């Protein structure tokens, strides 16, 4: 599977997804983007089977849009959230299940918060200071575990990720050609684009 | 469990002429090891002078047999008694085929007669639709037997010019019908001796702008 | 799965006047992967050849078994092994592990020394002997190689022209055939001389 | 989906230069015991068919009720029901098969083997055969079962080819037909002694012997048959 | 196969159909089912004629040894020798025999010896296919020291009975009579049992 | 089979082989696997051939009559979008298929699209597909470069496939060049890879290991 | 496969079609299936050919043995209970499926084994695919007391049934006749009803079509 | 299970043992498998109880409505019922019923609708698990047009005989005897059936 | 799977092997060195089955040393390699197979040629130029069939090699921690340390 990141610092949301596209015995790409702006201030990375990942991505996305064009306002993370979940918990019990995980970062411009969700696809959601989903967690939750606080920087955090993302380059089996990192804060959304070396 | 599908055997072949294609096939039907007959036509005239065989499962062979027949009856109703090419009759036996892409006609079909400009064509299909025009064709038991012969006494495929060291190809001499028949007999002999499923009559199909000309010969028995 | 499908490869043998020949291709693969371009499947004990095709680790191990065979056989006997016995000797080898047989396809050619009659053979993986006067084919190609013999196949063929039918039919039979190709090898024997050829092939 | 019960065996029939000749024994088999000895398996339709039916009886009698109908609507506003618009053994023919292939396409066969034997008004002898599978053949003999098996290699000795049809009467195709069916009582575990046999000639029409038995049983020699090898007495 | 040997008062009488089958094929329609292991100690077999014919073979062998050195075996020792080989191999076996014979001292006797290798003494017994449909046909018109003619008909009757409903059971009656006076081999056409 | 298609200068290469085998049966070698979806956009065949040649076909449809609504050339990005949607419907059911959808529009500029029967729609620059895929790859990533010329490029895949026929058992047969422009696409021929190898191998120098 | 042993008057005869097949392929057109155990004792067999062929040599050794201990002409009693002591210690692997005829000092024999090791006894059995086909015939024409022509002729048609009616067998028919006071008589090919027509064409090619890139000459001597 | 209905001349009679098993356990041992469709027209009930029981229910009730609108039905009439029940569903039932009935024009009629949902008018017929012992004994001892008495006793012994043999039958033996008269049931207990 | 490749230019024969070794979900260590001199001119690679790998290296290797001693003579790598064979066809239908694969490159001192030989866990084997097992062919064959020239200098073999390494690391899914390589030539067997970069 891929790998998928979340760290929620004490003004934004820090989330880092592999760039790797593999199909049976070749990696077809190495610069994919396993993530979707719900609103300028929620943003959801996702992971799991082929098709169902971009696709729930997609449809998530657009009902997320189109609340905004109706209402004139922005879901709050917590309810773009738990919107998520209700859809998957939906698929669970259907004819063919999405089989997506996702983790939604969110600035909420209303309690002036940052927040990360993380939603498995049985619909099991959950609030976190920092997750991930597969494996991910197995080899660096020891590390969040041991070296996050609440009050670190948005700087705290990229190091934090990069750690972490160097763990895995070094005990994970499959390469997953490094990672896109994007951060949610009141602002907005920007891409880390100096996640190579920072 | 009840399966749904069996095998009768038999072999198509269909060859396409510089103005003229045939559709030749055995006629023996069988199952398992028992002969269940001698003589059961499986190449059939259309009508639009299209000539057709879908060989595998008879049951199979049969519904789709008559589905394009009638296919073309109506082609005729909604539109203006238009001859149905080749081509456009390939294309909507794609369809036939394809409706049933979730519990296929066991067949490999194949189809012959003139394009519209009066040249020899003959297309065959994937039991679930995949189709493409050729020079000559062959399907069902036997195909793998007829196949390579074909190639070589068709095709020319790796023979070459005495003399050249192997640099300069057979010229692509084109056959006549008349010829073209010798070798699809011997096809069928050769194929009779080594494949038991095929044997006891050939009947080929001959389509010019003349028509349809069947012409039947006998094969070894046992 | 089928070991008998895993390396690929074909062998054809057939007799005219005075003479036999057995040709066979040369690709050595697994499953898809080409892997050599020069596995020759024959071999000769004397003036007997013999041609393997099937699991390759096997078609190595016979060889390797019929050539001690062979060198012991001629010690004692002090002649080298005809066609004939060589088949006995063959099949009786091969049905000696009957439940738990080498995967292979195993063709026989050769002249007899004293009677000049020429000779082949075939057979299956247990010993089962086939004995026919025209052609035998092995190999993952064998329908192919059967259409062709049979319609390519004429009896009393003279050296130069039996070449060139072998050829042919193997050939043609190979170029319908995945796992084989890559190289072809014919062997046209005769009484007193052996001519060896390689044949230029498509290398796909 | 399903899995025959009670069944019958095969039916054998073959043409002759004026008509055909049908039969089956009258034994409806619950697998290993012979459990129904009175069952008729040849139906006529009318005055030029007969339909012969093997496997699954209950879906044979099903079929028979569904040949019933077929008689009484050709009736319906058909003046001519009993003339030029009759039911030809071809129609016949045709409406089965079309079933049996419905069934098949829809994994819920009619779990049967059938032979319809018949004269068209023309004067054509008609035999084709139809299976559970929607297969379809015709041939000078045809037979299901063991009869495939034994019979038609018996048969195919009178008729060959179709040009041997026209040299063929009807005491040498009924005595063939009947000599099958003894070899068949002898071979076939499921067989039975009696049958009934048809005939549907272009002049005679439509004959139907019911009751008859295999006779001129050869079993004498079964007493110098001792042991199973070296046994002496 | 339907097969029974019945006790009577001078001696007893073996019977069984002709019938071996592969399936619906009737492989052999005279098949003779009445084994000989000793002069006057013959054995009904049904199941695999494989497993049967040879487990026959090493008794009549076992039997002519015992002979040689002992004299004549009787039925109980013909018996244990079966039960012994059946019993012992009962996993790679297939048979159900009947043993019947004829001795001065103990007239007839009968002995079942069933799939499980274990042994019954009894005064007539059936076995094969066609025995389950003449259970009760059988307990009902058994009678104890019948005459050779009474118990003729009795076998007759029963395995026509047999013959009639299983159809892995038909060709020709055959039996076999031990009594002191010899070995008698008698066989019954399709002809004459059919219709009784 | 092997199909491979890179976006470059002077527009797209589309080169793929011909073979179609059953089991180890080489049932032709003279397939099409390049459906012509309409004169600008080009998708290629692997996996089922009546998949491919189907849904791919009717996508030529489609397009048409999103061109006939909107007046409007149909982009890549959503030509290749219908077909995946439209792929991603029947998911489960065992279709199979991966195909490049290949158009060079004003708006996109050449784009390729990887689409395939699991609903796996991406957008790349080199794409190989096929149980040669290796092979071509191998020839590829090595002497793939933005500034090609046509000439050069149209080599480039032609030689990867030619790579790829050499070793892959499946694959074989000849080769199909298609070079896709703004002005739509160029089929640049047939090349029997019989014939094939040995001119390169002569002129290139490589596959020594073979003898001729 | 099929092959039929008929017991006549005064000896016994045996037959046999002569089609060996690889699945659908007919590998030998002609392979022997009648294999001689002595002499006087021949057998035909059907099921794994290889199996029928060891099983037969082994046992004939056997009995070349015996016999010479013993100073007797071997007795087909001997073979029977040497095939079926061995097929059945096998429990079946051994595919062979015999029907051993043969005369000797006591007589006449005629006798079939199954590969499980059980044995029959009859005047007239047959076995292989084409046993029905040929069984049927036997049940229709056969009667006590043929004359040895009689019986070949039976035994000959049998096999025929065999090769039109099964496609399992075919080519030619093979006999066997042990009559009791003369020697053994192998009647091969006693019937060749199969016989493949003259191709329409020749497919010799002309020298030097094919392409050869090195030649050399091998050395066969020390 | 052991079922049967006999003809004779005054009518007929449907006669059944009394045993419901699970297993080896048996559930109920005074089962009643003779079941009323119409006044006149029973049945005997083989197989699942709860699939039988439920046809039969259904059947009942559409004679029911038969009658309201058409007069009393005749026993080919319940039983083209049955058989349309068994045949349309065979796929979902384990049901082997014996419909018998009495009819002034007709006298009595017996139908069996095995296994398949076929339809078969017989003389008499039996079925269930204990059938298979007595179809030599029945074969055997039926005669036409007997007399009252003369059934009763016959299907008491074929009945006894099928509980002897088979563990799944036993209990009483249950009749019910169908005449121009009326209806009659009758019930005989182990202590007389147990030694015929 | 592991890689093993080898390549025999005119005067030596290359050998490159992954350091990876993975046991379930993490790699044990990025180190490793999959191969065993045979005598000093022949050495063996090899790639399999866990334990069976080593087990069977070390067994030839034993093998192949005693004999040397026995009888004061350094084998052909032909000979070591056909001896190989053996001992693998031989386990292929023993109670529980060897499930080992190996290149053996060798310096015939005798021929003054050097060799490189491929054999399966099957007993197949085969003499080539360059040669590779499990999927590490259908990657670098490509390169190797372009590139390859009998008459390369051990410097060209190891670029060559490169940039077989290289397209691995590319488009395989798994992170074999790069490889070790080793060159056996006249004068011995010696390990490239420069591999890394070069
Ligand atoms: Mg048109
Ligand atoms: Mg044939
Ligand atoms: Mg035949
Ligand atoms: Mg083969
Ligand atoms: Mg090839
Ligand atoms: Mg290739
Ligand atoms: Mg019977
Ligand atoms: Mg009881």
């Amino acid at each position: 599977m891929d790998i998928i990141l979340g760290i929620r610092v004490q003004d934004s949301v820090i989330l880092a997804s592999s760039k790797a596209v593999t199909r049976g015995i070749s990696v077809l790409k190495d610069s994919d983007d396993k993530t979707r702006q719900l609103s300028p201030h929620t943003l959801m990375s996702f992971a799991g089977e082929a098709g169902d990942t971009v696709q729930f991505a997609e449809y998530i996305q657009a009902n997320i849009q189109l609340y905004s064009i109706r209402e004139d306002y922005e879901l709050s993370p917590q309810a773009v959230s738990s919107f998520v979940r209700q859809e998957l918990a939906k698929s669970i019990r259907s004819r063919r299940p999405y089989q997506v995980n996702v983790l939604i970062g969110g600035y909420d411009k209303k309690k002036n918060k940052p927040e990360l969700y993380q939603i498995d696809y049985l619909g099991t959601k959950v609030e976190l200071p920092y997750g991930a989903h597969g494996y991910s967690g197995f080899y660096t939750f020891s590390l969040l575990d041991h070296h996050y606080r609440p009050d670190m920087t948005t700087e705290e955090g990229l190091d934090l990720l990069k750690l972490c993302v160097q763990e895995l380059e070094k005990r994970m089996p499959m390469d997953f050609k490094g990672v896109i990192v994007k951060i949610v804060d009141k602002d907005g959304i920007r891409q880390v684009d100096d996640f190579q070396a920072q | 469990q009840f399966n749904p599908y069996g095998d009768n055997g038999g072999t198509i072949l269909g060859i396409a002429g510089e103005d003229f294609a045939v559709l030749a096939g055995d006629t023996r039907n069988i199952t398992d090891y028992s002969i269940n007959s001698r003589y059961e036509p499986k190449v059939f005239d259309c009508g639009d002078n299209i000539v057709m065989s879908a060989n595998g499962f008879a049951a199979d062979g049969d519904a789709l047999v008559k589905r394009f027949k009638n296919s073309v009856k109506w082609y005729h109703f909604d539109h203006n008694d238009k001859k149905l090419s080749i081509n456009s009759a390939a294309r909507n036996i794609q369809h036939l085929l394809y409706g049933k892409r979730f519990f296929p006609y066991y067949v490999h079909t194949i189809i012959a007669g003139l394009d519209e400009d009066g040249k020899g064509a003959v297309y065959s299909f994937d039991p679930v639709g995949s189709y493409e025009r050729e020079q000559c064709r062959a399907g069902g038991a036997a195909a793998s037997l007829i196949m390579p012969f074909l190639d070589n006494q068709v095709n020319f495929k790796n023979q070459y010019e005495p003399g050249t060291n192997g640099k300069v190809k057979k010229p692509l001499k084109y056959l006549s019908v008349e010829e073209v028949i010798k070798l699809v007999r011997d096809s069928f002999t050769s194929a009779t001796e080594r494949h038991i499923q095929v044997g006891d009559g050939l009947e080929i199909l001959i389509v010019t702008k003349d028509g349809v000309r069947k012409e039947f010969y006998e094969l070894k028995r046992d | 799965s089928d070991p008998s499908s895993i390396n690929g490869g074909i062998v054809v043998a057939m007799t005219g006047k005075d003479c036999v020949a057995i040709a066979c291709d040369l690709r050595l693969g697994s499953q898809s992967l080409g892997v050599s371009n020069k596995f020759e499947k024959i071999f000769h004990y004397g003036h007997v050849f013999l041609g393997i095709t099937g699991l390759a680790t096997d078609v190595t191990t016979l060889n390797e078994m019929f050539r001690y065979k062979t060198n012991l056989y001629k010690l004692k006997e002090e002649r080298a092994i005809e066609p004939e016995t060589f088949t006995q000797l063959v099949s009786s080898s091969l049905y000696e592990r009957r439940f738990g047989p080498y995967f292979v396809g195993p063709v026989v050619a050769g002249i007899n020394s004293k009677s000049g009659k020429p000779f082949i053979a075939g057979f299956d993986l247990i010993g089962c002997i086939d004995e026919a006067k025209d052609f035998i084919v092995s190999g993952t190609a064998s329908d192919q190689l059967f259409g062709m013999c049979e319609s390519l196949y004429e009896p009393n063929l003279e050296p130069e022209d039996l070449f060139e039918t072998i050829s042919q039919a193997l050939l043609n039979a190979a170029d319908r055939d995945a796992l084989s190709g890559w190289g072809a090898v014919v062997y046209i024997i005769k009484k007193d001389e052996v001519v060896k050829r390689y044949l230029k092939m498509r290398q796909d | 989906t399903q899995q025959p019960i009670v069944t019958g065996t095969s039916v054998i029939s073959m043409k002759y230069d004026n008509g055909v000749i049908i039969a089956a024994d009258n034994l409806g088999s619950y697998g290993s015991l012979l459990r129904f000895n009175g069952v008729e398996r040849l139906i006529p339709v009318g005055d030029n068919t007969v339909v012969g039916i093997s496997g699954d009886i209950s879906d044979m009698q099903h079929i028979e009720r569904l040949l019933k109908d077929l008689v009484t609507e050709n009736a319906y506003d058909n003046p001519l029901a009993d003339a030029e618009e009759a039911l030809e053994p071809s129609y016949i023919f045709e409406y089965l098969a079309t079933v049996m292939y419905q069934r098949r396409s829809k994994m819920n066969p009619l779990w049967n083997a059938i032979i319809v034997a018949g004269v068209q008004s023309n004067g054509d002898q008609f035999l084709r055969y139809v299976n559970l599978l929607g297969v379809t053949y015709s041939s000078p003999t045809l037979a299901t079962g063991f009869g495939a098996h034994m019979a038609n290699p018996l048969l195919r000795k009178v008729v060959d080819r179709e040009s041997d049809i026209p040299k063929t009467t009807v005491q040498v195709a009924e005595e063939a037909i009947v000599n099958a069916m003894r070899v068949l009582y002898y071979r076939d575990a499921r067989s039975s002694r009696n049958f009934s046999l048809a005939i549907i000639d272009k002049n005679t029409g439509l004959t139907f012997k019911k009751n008859l038995q295999v006779e001129n049983m050869k079993w004498d020699f079964a007493k110098d048959i001792k042991g199973y090898g070296t046994q002496k007495i | 196969t339907s097969i029974m040997a019945v006790t009577f008062k001078d001696g007893v009488i073996l019977g069984a159909d002709s019938r071996t089958t592969t399936g619906a094929y009737i492989a052999n329609r005279v098949t003779d089912k009445l084994t000989r292991v000793h002069d006057k100690i013959w054995c009904c077999r049904s199941g695999s004629a494989a497993d049967t014919q040879a487990i026959a073979d090493i008794v009549q062998y076992h039997l002519e040894l015992y002979t040689s050195q002992y004299g004549t075996p009787s039925t109980e020792t013909a018996a244990s020798v079966f039960k012994e080989l059946c019993y012992e191999n009962k996993d790679n076996l297939t048979a159900g025999i009947i043993v019947a014979g004829y001795d001065d001292k103990n007239k007839g006797e009968v002995y079942t010896i069933p799939l499980g290798g274990s042994v019954h003494k009894l005064p007539y017994a059936i076995a094969g296919s066609g025995s389950t449909f003449i259970y009760g046909y059988c307990d009902k018109n058994f009678r104890e020291n019948m005459s050779k003619e009474e118990t003729v008909d009795f076998i007759k009757h029963s395995l026509s009975q047999a013959i009639k409903w299983d159809g892995s059971s038909g060709g020709v009656i055959r039996m076999v009579v031990l009594t002191a006076a010899g070995v008698e081999r008698l066989i019954f056409y399709p002809d004459e049992y059919e219709q009784l | 089979t092997t199909t491979l298609a890179f976006r470059f200068q002077g527009g797209i290469i589309v080169a793929v082989d011909s073979r179609a085998t059953a089991g180890n049966w080489v049932a032709s070698q003279t397939v099409k696997k390049v459906i012509e979806i309409n004169p600008f956009l080009l998708g290629t065949m692997a996996g089922g051939a009546a998949d491919c040649q189907f849904w791919e076909t009717w996508l030529g449809s489609q397009c048409r009559l999103h061109e006939l609504r909107e007046k409007e050339r149909i982009s890549v990005a959503a030509a290749s979008k219908i077909l995946s949607n439209l792929v991603y419907q029947y998911k489960g059911a065992g279709l199979s298929m991966g195909t490049m959808i290949c158009g060079y529009t004003r708006k996109e500029g050449p784009t390729i699209y990887y689409v395939d029967s699991d609903g796996t729609r991406l957008k790349g620059d080199i794409f190989c597909v096929g149980s040669g895929q290796t092979f071509a790859y191998g020839v590829l990533d090595s002497n793939y470069k933005w500034d090609l010329s046509v000439e050069d490029a149209l080599y480039l895949g032609k030689r990867s496939i030619l790579a790829a026929a050499h070793r892959d058992a499946y694959s074989g047969g000849s080769v199909n060049l298609y070079h896709v422009t703004e002005d739509g696409w160029i089929y640049h021929g047939n090349h029997d890879v019989g014939e094939l190898f040995w001119k390169v191998k002569e002129e290139e120098g490589s596959f020594n290991n073979v003898i001729g | 496969t099929t092959i039929v042993g008929v017991k006549f008057n005064n000896g016994v005869v045996i037959a046999a079609d002569t089609r060996s097949t690889q699945g659908p392929i007919v590998a030998d057109k002609n392979c022997a299936k009648l294999h001689r155990i002595s002499p006087k004792i021949w057998c035909a067999g059907a099921g794994t050919a290889a199996d029928t062929e060891a099983v037969t040599q082994l046992i004939g050794s056997n009995i070349e043995l015996h016999s010479l201990y013993t100073s007797r002409e071997p007795r087909v009693v001997s073979a029977l209970q040497m095939l079926k002591q061995h097929l059945f210690k096998y429990q079946g692997h051994i595919g062979a499926y015999l029907i051993v005829a043969g005369v000797d000092p006591t007589g006449s024999h005629l006798f079939s084994i199954h590969a499980h090791g059980s044995t029959d006894v009859g005047y007239y059995l047959s076995l292989g695919s084409g046993s029905l086909a040929a069984m049927a015939v036997l049940e229709s024409h056969w009667k006590q007391d043929l004359t040895k022509e009689e019986a070949i002729k039976l035994a000959s048609d049998a096999i025929q049934a065999g090769i039109w009616n099964d496609l399992g067998s075919g080519s030619n028919v093979d006999v066997c006749v042990m009559e009791i006071g003369k020697d053994a008589e192998y009647l091969r090919n006693y019937l060749t009803p199969n016989v493949r027509e003259e191709k329409q064409k020749s497919y010799k090619f002309p020298r030097g079509t094919t392409a050869v890139l090195k030649e050399s000459i091998v050395n066969i001597c020390d």
